[PDB]
């Protein structure tokens, strides 16, 4: 026999985020999120390299591919990436133990992703970067100073 | 009522509550009784479930079951009967670890007046009797003895009081058995070979010494919480049941027993003078504390924040230096051989959650422990050193890489190949991978400069410096133009025809030198470069020599960037540019002999073996990969030994330590799989003809299931 209490795996649960560009029914989006091997990683430094992301995320398993987030305009690093694993299990351990730890001295946040599609590697903010950075207020050195607009 | 509510009540009892534990137990006893006429079946299953899945809460549930037996004798009887069925069912399925908890549960039930002592003493006689069976694995005898001895901290006193003659008899048999046991496996499981300051003991010899002390102390131990002692009036008047004669399930071909173990030990009371006195290495208190903590982790390893909360809220009869116990148990897990109970990175973040929870105390202990681990590196096994390296560096990257390096200045004057200075280099290199070259150069004292990793700069043979006299010099510079111009595969082949043929090595060299050089910007460039010109690769390295030459050149191009070397090999294997066999032979090649003792080399080899493991159908290729690896290990190890016999020098050199332990690591990290090849290995490679130094590793490995 088993116990429900021991099944607790809160770090692997879906978050509130939903891709507002996803071409399909929300049901189909969650359906993909639950079998996904891809993770969205946020709050990276603009100077954070792909090599650094490989070293950190490989601790939970073998990485198939990494896609860096780029400013839709200047095509430079804008602070986020997608890490795709070969197996769900390795993607879960990253959600369990890497999410919320440091990378380039910043606390990053990981989230399940429905899957990569061309055009998704670009910030959707008006100024080209990530939406979050459009109306920011603070002075984040590792994120391009002030929040643009 | 919903069975869900019933489960919640049983699962939550004993947790944080305004009322006393005793009160809550009595309360639940009532509820459970009233719901017996309609949910007795469900209740039986639930109690049996927590008995085998919540060992850390053992005495909480035996007490509950005790109170119920007192109220309903027949219910108590059906619970025990259910427990025995579960025990057999568990043994039947090779779930021996789970079975032990069931055995301790039945044992403690004696203190709850639910099971007559005589019944337990008899069952244990049949347990120890297993050591007398013929033609069975030592690991089978071990488990039954362990299940017996590890139950004593709970029911030892009572059993000795009711049947001291019987018990003296069982003990005598147990001791004679422990005296003839084979100890071949020990050298392969020790984290340290040094027996100073703390000997790393074989688990059964240690548990026996602890039991001996408990006995000498008239079976009095001051740690275990026993809720039932508060219901003496109620329990001391309940009818006790008699267990049927227990016959242990015979050994079979399908039987798989737990591997033997070695007790991790790094602390004693002198490491915390101003805190509560730490129970010694040979006291049942140390055993019970670590057992409970290990179980706490087993139950909550998935939720790091919760896991840290449970460890820190661990209850005990008397106060102990909990922080030292928690830290020691975590390292005992990380450094366990063959492997840790859970994924390595988990321990890194668990330690961070513990630091956030106890900011004023946990951090000092951790730093202390880190210092001790560093100072004892000289005899630490290679597999553990790697994990130490990977943990410490990852840990530092979460605290701005701050560390008092001058504390380890002793390594500056030692032989570069020594454990300590090597550890520092490997750690700094690891730190650079999570950061960048300058960052690491600026965090260490000037005195450590030399120990820092060289700048991961690419090396192009036909760059500016180069002369035009070099073979292929023109074709190389030609390829450079073609690549910048988006040439196709056919165009690249045509350009390569202008290369003389010494399988053409020069064609490969110029092609790989140039292609890699133009994609040196990032991993993605190199990856896409390998993919785009995948055709040229397959053709140029269709032969084994070809694959071998590709790796050789790639190594000459990125020898300063180990991380790049690794990810390139991984990609070349996954896309068939080269195969695992080639990579294995490349690892033991002359061009890599100077880096043979470095970490990245073995990280690549293991990633290669794992890829082969995940490849279904290709079982022939899997066995051949192992055959190749062991074959090369035996060649170089033999070569070293023969030369030491001649030249008359000592065998135990830093190089030897690495190589011999890396061979050991192959077995440890893949003990599960290699098992099926075990036979063939003994027939063709690890024969009696081998030098004992090498054959010994193979025999220690077999000892894990002998
Ligand atoms: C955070 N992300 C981002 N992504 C993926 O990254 C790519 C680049 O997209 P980005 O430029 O970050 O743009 P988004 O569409 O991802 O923008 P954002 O969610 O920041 O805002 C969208 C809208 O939602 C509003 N909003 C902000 N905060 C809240 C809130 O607390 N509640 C509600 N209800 N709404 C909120 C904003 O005002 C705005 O109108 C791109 O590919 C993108 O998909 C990503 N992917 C995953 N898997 N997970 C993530 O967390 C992210």
């Amino acid at each position: 026999g088993l116990l429900k209490a021991l099944r607790s795996d809160s770090y692997v649960e879906l978050s509130q985020y939903r891709d507002q560009h996803f071409r399909g029914d929300n049901e189909e989006q969650e359906k993909l999120l639950k079998k996904s091997c891809t993770l969205y990683v946020g709050n990276l430094s603009f100077y954070t390299t792909e090599e650094q992301i490989y070293e950190l995320f490989s601790k939970s398993g073998d990485i198939k591919k990494i896609i860096m987030g780029l400013d839709k305009m200047k095509k430079t690093a804008c602070g986020f990436c997608f890490v795709e694993y070969y197996s769900r299990a390795d993607a879960e351990n990253a959600m369990r133990y890497i999410n919320g730890t440091r990378l380039d001295d910043r606390i990053i946040r990981t989230d399940w992703d429905a899957g990569f599609k061309e055009g998704r590697q670009y910030g959707r903010g008006r100024s080209g970067g990530q939406v979050r950075d459009e109306y920011r207020q603070d002075y984040d050195a590792g994120r391009g100073g002030y929040g643009k607009l | 009522e919903t069975e869900d509510h019933l489960e919640s009540l049983i699962c939550k009892v004993g947790e944080k509550s305004a009322c006393s534990l005793e009160s809550n137990l009595e309360g639940l006893a009532g509820v459970l009784e009233a719901d017996l006429p309609n949910y007795k079946s469900k209740i039986l299953r639930l109690l049996c479930t927590v008995a085998r899945l919540l060992p850390e809460k053992l005495t909480i549930y035996t007490t509950l079951v005790g109170l119920l037996n007192a109220r309903n004798y027949n219910f108590g009887g059906e619970f025990v009967e259910a427990m025995i069925r579960q025990l057999k069912e568990s043994l039947k399925a090779n779930n021996y670890n789970e079975a032990v908890y069931l055995v301790r549960f039945l044992s403690d039930l004696v203190n709850c007046h639910v099971i007559a002592a005589p019944s337990m003493v008899a069952m244990f006689e049949n347990f120890v009797s297993v050591t007398q069976e013929e033609d069975v694995p030592q690991v089978r005898r071990d488990w039954y003895v362990y299940a017996f001895l590890s139950s004593l901290p709970w029911v030892g006193k009572e059993l000795y009081e009711k049947k001291d003659a019987e018990m003296d008899r069982i003990f005598a048999n147990t001791e004679s058995y422990l005296k003839r046991r084979q100890k071949t496996h020990v050298p392969m499981l020790q984290v340290w070979t040094a027996d100073k300051p703390h000997p790393q003991e074989e688990y059964l010899d240690c548990l026996w010494a602890q039991i001996q002390k408990l006995k000498k102390d008239r079976w009095q131990e001051r740690h275990i919480l026993r809720p039932y002692l508060a219901f003496d009036s109620i329990l001391c008047e309940a009818l006790q049941h008699n267990l049927p004669p227990f016959t242990p399930p015979p050994h079979t071909e399908d039987s798989v027993y737990p591997m033997p173990r070695v007790i991790f030990r790094m602390f004693d009371y002198t490491d915390d003078p101003e805190g509560p006195v730490m129970p010694g290495s040979h006291s049942v208190e140390r055993f019970v504390i670590e057992e409970n903590l290990h179980c706490i982790i087993k139950s909550h390893w998935k939720e790091r924040k919760t896991c840290a909360a449970q460890l820190v809220s661990y209850p005990g009869k008397n106060k102990i230096p909990l922080n030292y116990h928690i830290v020691e148990v975590i390292f005992a897990e990380l450094f366990q051989l063959p492997a840790p109970p859970h994924i390595d990175v988990m321990y890194t973040t668990l330690l961070i959650e513990l630091c956030k929870l106890q900011p004023g105390s946990l951090p000092q202990v951790l730093a202390q422990a880190t210092e001790m681990l560093y100072m004892r590196l000289d005899t630490m096994n290679t597999t553990c050193v790697d994990r130490f390296i990977n943990w410490f560096s990852h840990h530092l990257s979460n605290f701005q890489f701050r560390w008092s390096w001058e504390d380890w200045s002793d390594c500056l004057s030692q032989d570069p190949e020594s454990p300590k200075p090597k550890f520092v280099r490997e750690v700094l290199e690891k730190c650079m991978r999570l950061s960048y070259h300058q960052r690491i150069l600026d965090i260490v004292p000037p005195t450590f400069s030399a120990l820092c990793p060289s700048n991961p700069t690419c090396i192009y043979k036909y760059g500016d410096e180069s002369s035009n006299s070099l073979p292929g010099h023109s074709v190389a510079l030609c390829l450079a133009v073609a690549f910048k111009s988006k040439a196709t595969n056919d165009e690249i082949f045509s350009i390569l025809k202008d290369v003389p043929n010494p399988f053409n090595p020069l064609k490969i060299e110029v092609f790989v030198q140039t292609l890699l050089h133009l994609a040196a910007k990032s991993f993605s460039h190199s990856f896409s470069a390998l993919a785009k010109f995948h055709e040229v690769f397959k053709t140029l390295a269709e032969s084994d020599e070809g694959k071998l030459h590709v790796l050789r050149v790639m190594f000459e191009v990125w020898r300063n960037h180990p991380q790049m070397i690794a990810v390139l090999v991984d990609k070349m294997i996954r896309t068939q540019i080269v195969d695992c066999a080639a990579v294995a032979n490349w690892i033991f090649s002359s061009e890599l002999s100077r880096d043979f003792t470095r970490l990245f080399v073995w990280e690549i080899l293991h990633s290669t073996i794992r890829k082969m493991n995940k490849h279904v159908g290709a079982q022939s290729e899997q066995k051949n990969l192992f055959l190749v690896i062991f074959q090369r290990f035996i060649m170089i190890l033999t070569e070293h030994l023969v030369r030491c016999e001649t030249d008359g020098t000592s065998v135990l050199t830093p190089w030897y330590k690495n190589c011999i332990e890396r061979l050991q690591q192959i077995f440890l990290q893949h003990h599960q799989i290699i098992q099926q090849y075990m036979v063939t290995l003994e027939n063709l490679l690890f024969t009696a003809e081998l030098d004992p130094h090498i054959l010994a590793v193979f025999q220690q490995f077999c000892a894990l299931q002998a």
